[PDB]
RNA sequence: GGGAGACUUGAGUGCAGAAGAGGAGAGUGGAAUUCCAUGUGUAGCGGUGAAAUGCGUAGAUAUAUGGAGGAACACCAGUGGCGAAGGCGGCUCUCUGGUCUGUAACUGACGCUGAGGCUCGAAAGCGUGGGGAGCAAACAGGAUUAGAUACCCUGGUAGUCCACGCCGUAAACGAUGAGUGCUAAGUGUUGGAGGGUUUCCGCCCUUCAGUGCUGCAGCAAACGCAUUAAGCACUCCGCCUGGGGA
């Protein structure tokens, strides 16, 4: 959904209208993340869907690397606010 | 991605000398600007004029022919890569065609050729050969 | 000449059989494109509205 | 929301009330299941170009109607047309 | 172009080869020669002659050459500097030598430097030994060398200051 | 190289658009084969190079009308499209991935490759349970032949299909790893974008991304490749070192 991703982006934001930043783009590639997973929980064998899940998280794995060498506090921050490990 | 703009500088020039192109444009950076003056002041090309833009700015090479439409620039090669640096002691600075070419050397005094590397009795990176 | 084009028409509804007959061969057979004139994109839609109407009822499948 | 469009084939032979009366259930069950039907209509009375569960005939009636794409109401109206005797075929498209 | 005349010339065969052609009787034997015709001061050329006879072979092959001579330059008794030429799977590399070092080269490769007038010089063929592609080769690398004195108008400066 | 800053072109997000047999789930449509029932109808039908086996007076084939069920989706269809690869072709709906073209609001190098690992992976095959029309290893019979454990013919089980789980191999091929940049043109085609006309259609021009063909320079042992390089260059990985043994 656009207004959840728009509403994600706003609460996220570094400031206003930030549309990419580390924090926006991680927390939007989360939330994609987790509905992919229910949706491959679903289908387990929609094989193709579920690399486009996998691209996503080395995606935002990568972005939460950049973030963590760039601004740990930052990256703690984040990872609080996202339940992340 | 590029990883060493320096070595498609020379293919840009070399590529450009094959079809005899009038001229050719880079993205810039001191070391290419300094490699290009060299060009310049030892007559390998014709003229080199910089262009100002919003991202890094432009270089522009106008190539030399002679009479005849013969290529001056017979061919250039580089020799310290990202993969394998190469640095030279000043006993060893190379001589490319026993002088006809050059080497473009980066020493301490700056991007400097190996005429003048020897003449001041110093090593450094080899970036280049061009001849 | 593409029709659809002259026409100026971009929705197909797979009703207008009046406009589909037009589009299907005697036997009820689909026609290339090329033999009708129309364009790659035009005959993707033609032929999505032509099988929707053969499964209503609205064109014969054969014959 | 989605558009939806519904066109549904109801044997020539039934009476008019009756058909009025599948028609209204028909309704009944898409307003019940969550779809807002913008309009419904008898489209037209038309000639099968084959035979349709022994029929030669029919009455061509269509039903515009809006849901989100999640709500159940399209699949409802799938399994109910697909009991029904009444109704010979029925097509459900997506309309842009 | 080279005019061959007002030159003195001078040949020396490389190689014969004997080539068949299958024909239903049998075999058709001919000789294909590979000559090298030179001039001992910077001019030299290679030809290639098919014929039944050796002799005739030979002088197709000469008459070839002398089309196809080409000159080459020269500092004192070597050549001007390093200079690897290709051509097939012929691949030869060629570099200046001290005065009195000889001509340290292989079989044909020693001919065309030797018709050439280069006397101090050394050789070494890194590709196939296949004589005709070799001679091809070594051509290629005498025409890449470059004279200091063109280099410097090319370049727009003194030889001095080239150097 | 390290550290401290700055920057936006690479990279990605946002915003606006575009096409698609991309994938998974549940339904559904007609053609056709086989079988079943019942009519009409009488001696063959079927098959081969030629024959025979086989089916048929217990009425076959054919023919009309129905019914059952399985599998695949004619026309469209196109060096067309999509996909990382295998692969994906009736139609409808639900869930879902990626790609491309605009804009330049956003971060400011966050990127490329990627041993070891993990995932997917045609067909055949294996396990469990169903399904089974057609086709068909094995097998039976008839032919052919010197022989015929084959090619040909008549039947025909597993399998081919579905659900879950193994298997992880193919001439899995463009027999061409991935990324990036640079280097004549000509001509088709797919999806966009912009403009000049054009009443609209359309025509013409420009440009981005695919897909083909021809063809410079260059490359190549040659064949040929040639902006979809096998050309000119840089980064990372995989791999080769005579044939056989293997
Ligand atoms: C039928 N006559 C043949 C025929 O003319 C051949 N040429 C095609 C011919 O060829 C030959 O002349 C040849 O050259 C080969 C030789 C075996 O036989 C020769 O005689 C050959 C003659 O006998
Ligand atoms: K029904
Ligand atoms: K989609
Ligand atoms: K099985
Ligand atoms: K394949
Ligand atoms: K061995
Ligand atoms: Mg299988
Ligand atoms: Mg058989
Ligand atoms: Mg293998
Ligand atoms: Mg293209």
């Amino acid at each position: 959904s656009q207004e959840r991703k728009n509403e994600i982006i706003k609460e996220y934001a570094r400031h206003e209208g930030d549309t990419g930043s580390p924090e926006v783009q991680i927390a939007v590639l989360t939330e994609d993340i987790n509905q992919l997973n229910e949706h491959a929980r679903t289908h387990k064998k929609d094989h193709h869907s579920y690399r486009g899940l996998m691209k996503k998280i080395g995606h935002r794995r990568n972005l939460l690397a950049y973030l963590r060498k760039t601004d740990i506090q930052r990256y703690r921050e984040l990872i609080q606010r996202l339940g992340l490990r | 991605v590029m990883t060493d703009p320096i070595a498609d500088f020379l293919t840009r020039i070399r590529n450009a000398n094959m079809v005899k192109h009038e001229t050719l444009e880079v993205p810039a950076s001191k070391i290419k600007r300094d490699i290009a003056e060299i060009l310049k002041r030892e007559g390998f090309i014709r003229d080199v004029e910089y262009i100002e833009d919003d991202k890094q700015g432009v270089i522009r090479v106008f190539l030399k022919y002679g009479k005849n439409e013969e290529r001056v620039i017979t061919n250039l090669k580089r020799i310290s890569k990202p993969g394998l640096r190469a640095y030279v002691k000043a006993d060893e600075v190379p001589k490319v065609l026993n002088g006809l070419g050059i080497a473009i050397i980066s020493t301490s005094e700056g991007v400097i050729t190996d005429k003048e590397a020897r003449a001041k009795n110093i090593g450094g990176e080899v970036i280049a050969y061009v001849w | 000449v593409d029709y659809i084009a002259a026409n100026h028409i971009e929705y197909i509804d797979y009703k207008d059989t009046e406009l589909l007959k037009r589009f299907i061969s005697e036997r009820g057979k689909i026609l290339p494109r090329r033999v009708t004139g129309t364009g790659a994109k035009n005959q993707r839609k033609l032929t999505i509205a032509i099988k929707r109407a053969r499964i209503m009822g609205l064109l014969p499948f054969v014959s | 929301d989605t558009k939806y469009e519904i066109m549904y084939i109801i044997r020539p032979n039934i009476d008019e009330e009756a058909k009025t009366a599948l028609v209204e259930r028909f309704d009944t069950i898409l307003k019940d299941n969550g779809a807002e039907v913008i309009e419904s209509k008898d489209w037209e009375k038309r000639r099968l170009a084959y035979e349709m569960n022994g029929f030669r005939e029919g009455i061509y009636h269509i039903v515009n109607v809006t849901s989100p794409s999640t709500a159940g109401a399209i699949n409802e109206f799938d399994r109910l047309a697909k009991i029904n005797d009444d109704i010979i075929r029925h097509m459900i498209v997506k309309v842009e | 172009y080279i005019d061959p005349k007002h030159l003195e010339l001078e040949d020396r065969v490389v190689a014969i080869n004997r080539v068949t052609k299958v024909v239903k009787g049998g075999r058709r034997l001919r000789f294909a020669a590979l000559v090298v015709v030179g001039d001992k001061n910077g001019h030299v050329g290679f030809g290639t002659g098919k014929a039944q006879e050796v002799p005739e072979a030979i002088r197709k092959a000469i008459e070839d050459a002398k089309k196809n001579l080409v000159e080459v330059p020269m500092v004192g008794s070597t050549i001007p500097h390093e200079v690897i030429g290709v051509f097939g799977g012929g691949r030869i590399l060629m570099k200046p030598a001290v005065e009195g070092s000889g001509v340290a080269a292989g079989g044909p490769v020693r001919a065309v430097l030797e018709l050439a007038g280069v006397a101090d010089i050394t050789s070494k063929s890194l590709g196939s030994n296949t004589p005709i592609n070799v001679v091809r080769a070594t051509v290629e690398g005498l025409k890449q060398l470059k004279r200091a004195e063109e280099v410097a108008a090319l370049r727009g400066k003194s030889v001095e200051e080239i150097i």
